RNA sequence: ACUGCAGGGGAGACUGGAAUUCCUGGUGUAGCGGUGGAAUGCGCAGAUAUCAGGAGGAACACCGGUGGCGAAGGCGGGUCUCUGGGCAGUAACUGACGCUGAGGAGCGAAAGCGUGGGGAGCGAACAGGAUUAGAUACCCUGGUAGUCCACGCCGUAAACGGUGGGUACUAGGUGUGGGUUUCCUUCCUUGGGAUCCGUGCCGUAGCUAACGCAUUAAGUACCCCGCCUGGGGAGUACGGCC
């Protein structure tokens, strides 16, 4: 039950309005534990600053759970290993 | 004379590049606290945005 | 000239280990 | 380790009247269980050499610890290591 | 997870032996058991084909699934991990949720009980069965099959694994545990992970006696032959054989894959 | 009948060479005259007079295949890094835009033994 | 104990980019490489160069410092997980429980050793080239162990501040690192002062053979330990332990 702040670079090629519940199924099995979410922002399309697994453009999320650390690491784990993320960085927003 | 000294409750987050474009040159390099004027807390925190923003790709590894 | 007394140790313990190296065999394995 | 919230459980138990924290058997009680949860610690992580330190000195700190109780008093001496684990 | 024996005898001397530390219930399932007759190295001609084989302890062969076809989607457990003296692994009995009991080749990280999935949507977890397609690159995999459905071929030995390397349109490819890079069929399917007991190659097995036990025959060297029974046979005193070193069949050293093989076309690069 | 207007003279400039190559902006080079192609050898293939031929004529080979605009990516810790620069723009190309592109390890490859001369 | 605080302290897992090397292909031709000057060497079978992709290993530019942390050895790409110490403040608690420490135990750069991996670059040995009277070298071209990883062993370094630990006191001046606290307090200045803990420089008294040390002492004292008794022989022999 700590914070932590997640920032996903996912592909560009999906669209933006199936991107929420393709989120929602990654974020339900942190919720099946207890942890929780705060904010599932997503900035959309964004132009990257160097290449990245073939693409120059990636969709920003910033996830802000509030989870154990087994689930935020398994989360981490299932969406690295998805194939519609390019880049993952979990950050705890605590001291 | 250090700005984050002189303002408060601005947390130093990769997410701001905005802010993270200054104290980086225009090559990409990090600048040194005496070309900041900042503290080495506030520079330590600095660098560890700017590293971040680098391997989220929010900020260049290389640039001219 | 304070390392003159290092040279000299240099030079024995060289020479020792020198020896060594022509007997770490039957040569003073034996003995 | 050893957050507020989990000192005090064994601060009522071990420790002698209601805020005793710095007694000698106070003192006993968290340098073991901090111990305790340090040999958890380096039985996975078997080269935190750094922590094992650590934990070396917390054995040391003990040990002065346990000779001063037994050398003050030794009912209280017999109480603590029947309560707590010795040898 | 190797044990030494002490050298209470000349025969333990260096003599080492797996722990078994990883096995459970020492005995196989019966219903999953077929025999097995030794061959003493001879073809169906009674002929030695194969030299140096023959003796060794009586064995009987658990039937391992290298399909892992017919049970895309439904939920395996793993329910022992024992011993099998058929192949250097370890085996993994699995119970199937509709009830079928399966033996496989034994990952790193399966421990007694925990879960094993098959098919495309798997998880990516040691002993989970994928299609390559489904396999992302980069991932220690084993029991690959070179054929699609033509079973499990590839690194199915102790320790052994492919990493995928890539998938560019229809093929992966995979580095080999001899360190060859091939391409196989993206339907091709492999199990995630390495394979277990990797430490087994580190066994000193002490005396002439347990080679014997494992089915190895004494080797006679050609250089102590007659020349009628080998080419490096003959001389009077010892010789280093009068030639350049052959076979018994005077076949000398040297590549003998046929080099207009059909499958070079796969084969990227030849291991080093 | 390669025909490209527009390319990218990079330039290696280093302790003992330089060698100017003459692409397209896709990065394939055309006309590559280096300072050994331009006779010398030896320790005289550093200076930036060899710079400074090796430049023009790999500036002249690259003009009869038809190039008139030239951007300049220079490399290399080397003395004929201008001499070089100005041979193609004497040369006959327009030096357009000017770059440099000597690679930078982030502490990487251990480098060799320093030299006890 | 509580509240705060700074940090490359440690361990594990995952992971990022530059660069070097190699491979595959595109271009393209006669050089490349290297030196004080060359040659060995690489290439003309397509090298060097240049572009794209890929494999792999190692180290983590800028931050970066004179700095920080660690008992010392040492420690920095990032993230997460676990974890040690230190500093400040309150005075809540114990009430001398302290200091040192023969033996002993643990930790202990690099090299080295064992087993198993890995191996880009570098590079003992080695080989060739060069230089030279010779050149078992310095320079060049290659290049094995090793360097890396896991786990053991080794237990040594100019392991140095060539300065054992603890404690008290004895002008200051000036930096820098981590806290706390009072005055123009909203004149913001994030100035001035006090105090605790570091860490440097300069300097008084004092000390010193001199060099210099000098509140971080090599000063003034006390406690405990280690060590020396001219240079070699020799940190060697013998014995013993590892
Ligand atoms: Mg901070
Ligand atoms: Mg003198
Ligand atoms: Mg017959
Ligand atoms: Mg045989
Ligand atoms: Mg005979
Ligand atoms: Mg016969
Ligand atoms: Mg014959
Ligand atoms: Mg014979
Ligand atoms: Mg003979
Ligand atoms: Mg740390
Ligand atoms: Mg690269
Ligand atoms: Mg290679
Ligand atoms: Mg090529
Ligand atoms: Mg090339
Ligand atoms: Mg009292
Ligand atoms: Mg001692
Ligand atoms: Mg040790
Ligand atoms: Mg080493
Ligand atoms: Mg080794
Ligand atoms: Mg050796
Ligand atoms: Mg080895
Ligand atoms: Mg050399
Ligand atoms: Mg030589
Ligand atoms: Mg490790
Ligand atoms: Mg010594
Ligand atoms: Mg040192
Ligand atoms: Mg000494
Ligand atoms: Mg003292
Ligand atoms: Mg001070
Ligand atoms: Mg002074
Ligand atoms: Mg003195
Ligand atoms: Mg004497
Ligand atoms: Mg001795
Ligand atoms: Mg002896
Ligand atoms: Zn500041």
């Amino acid at each position: 039950m700590r914070p932590y702040e997640i920032m996903v670079i996912l592909d560009p090629t999906l669209d933006e309005r199936t991107v929420a519940p393709s989120l929602e199924t990654f974020l339900n099995v942190v919720r099946k534990d207890g942890g929780k979410v705060e904010k599932v922002d997503i900035w959309g399309k964004r132009r990257l600053a160097y290449e990245i697994a073939k693409h120059a453009e990636g969709i920003y999320v910033v996830i802000d759970v509030k989870a154990a650390p087994a689930t935020v690491s398994e989360l981490d784990r299932q969406l690295s290993l998805n194939e519609s993320v390019l880049r993952t960085k979990v950050m705890r927003t605590d001291k | 004379k250090c700005v984050f000294c002189a303002k408060k409750d601005q947390a130093i987050d990769y997410k701001d590049t905005a802010l993270l474009r200054t104290y980086i040159s225009e090559r990409g390099k990090i600048r040194a606290r005496r070309v900041t004027g900042n503290c080495v807390q506030h520079q330590r925190d600095i660098a560890l945005a700017v590293k971040n923003a680098r391997e989220v790709a929010l900020l260049p590894f290389t640039s001219s | 000239g304070s390392v003159i007394k290092k040279r000299r140790k240099r030079m024995s313990k060289k020479k020792h280990r020198k020896l060594l190296r022509r007997t770490r065999v039957q040569r003073r394995k034996l003995g | 380790a050893l957050t507020a919230e989990q000192k005090k459980e064994i601060l009522r138990s071990y420790g002698l009247h209601e805020t005793d924290t710095g007694s000698p058997e106070a003192q006993i009680a968290l340098l073991t269980k901090r111990i305790a949860d340090l040999t958890e610690h380096l039985k996975v992580h078997k080269h935190d050499h750094h922590s094992r330190r650590g934990l070396l000195l917390l054995v040391g700190r003990r040990r002065r610890l346990i000779k001063y109780i037994s050398q003050i008093d030794v009912e209280r001496y017999r109480s603590l290591i029947e309560r707590l684990g010795l040898r | 997870a190797i044990r030494k024996y002490k050298p209470t005898t000349p025969g333990r001397r260096g003599a080492s032996v797996s722990d078994f530390a990883e096995i459970t219930r020492s005995t196989p399932e019966k219903s999953l058991v077929r025999p097995l007759h030794g061959r003493g190295g001879r073809n169906a001609h009674g002929r030695i084909t194969t030299r140096h084989k023959g003796g060794g302890h009586k064995r009987a062969y658990r039937m391992i699934d290298f399909r892992r076809n017919d049970k895309d989607g439904v939920n395996a457990k793993v329910a022992h991990i024992e011993y099998d003296p058929n192949r250097t692994a370890r085996i993994a009995l699995l119970h199937y949720l509709d009830g079928e009991k399966r033996y496989i080749i034994a990952p790193n990280g399966l421990s007694q009980g925990d879960v094993v999935e098959s098919g495309a949507n798997a998880d990516i977890k040691p002993g989970n069965n994928l299609p390559l397609r489904n396999i992302p690159a980069g991932t220690l995999i084993h029991a690959v099959e070179l054929r699609p459905g033509g079973g499990a071929k590839l690194a199915r030995s102790a320790g052994s694994s492919i990493q995928l390397l890539g998938k560019e349109a229809s093929y992966a490819s995979l580095r080999m545990p001899s360190g060859e890079i091939r391409r196989v069929d993206v339907r091709c399917r492999a199990t995630v992970g390495e394979v277990g007991n990797a430490e087994q190659a580190n066994i000193n097995w002490g005396k002439a006696g347990r080679m014997r036990w494992k089915g190895k025959r004494p080797s006679v060297r050609g250089v102590v032959m007659n020349p009628v029974d080998h080419p490096h046979g003959g001389g009077e005193g010892k010789t280093s054989g009068g030639r350049h070193p052959v076979s018994p069949w005077g076949k000398p050293e040297g590549r003998t894959r046929n080099a207009n093989k059909s499958s070079n076309k796969f084969i990227v690069r030849r291991r080093r | 009948k390669k025909n490209v207007p527009h390319g990218a003279a990079h330039i290696k400039s280093t302790f003992n060479n330089t060698i100017v190559t003459i692409t397209d902006p896709q990065g394939n080079v055309i006309a590559w005259a280096s300072s050994g192609h331009v006779g010398f050898k030896g320790s005289r293939k550093s200076t930036p007079f060899a710079a400074q031929l090796a430049a023009e004529n790999a500036a002249r080979k690259a003009q009869d295949h038809g190039v008139r605009k030239v951007d300049v990516f220079v490399k290399g810790p080397g003395s004929g890094r201008e001499t070089a620069i100005r041979s193609l723009q004497a040369a006959g190309l327009e030096v357009g835009a000017i770059s440099d592109v000597t690679p930078q390890p982030h502490n990487g490859v251990r480098p060799p033994n320093r030299r006890r001369v």
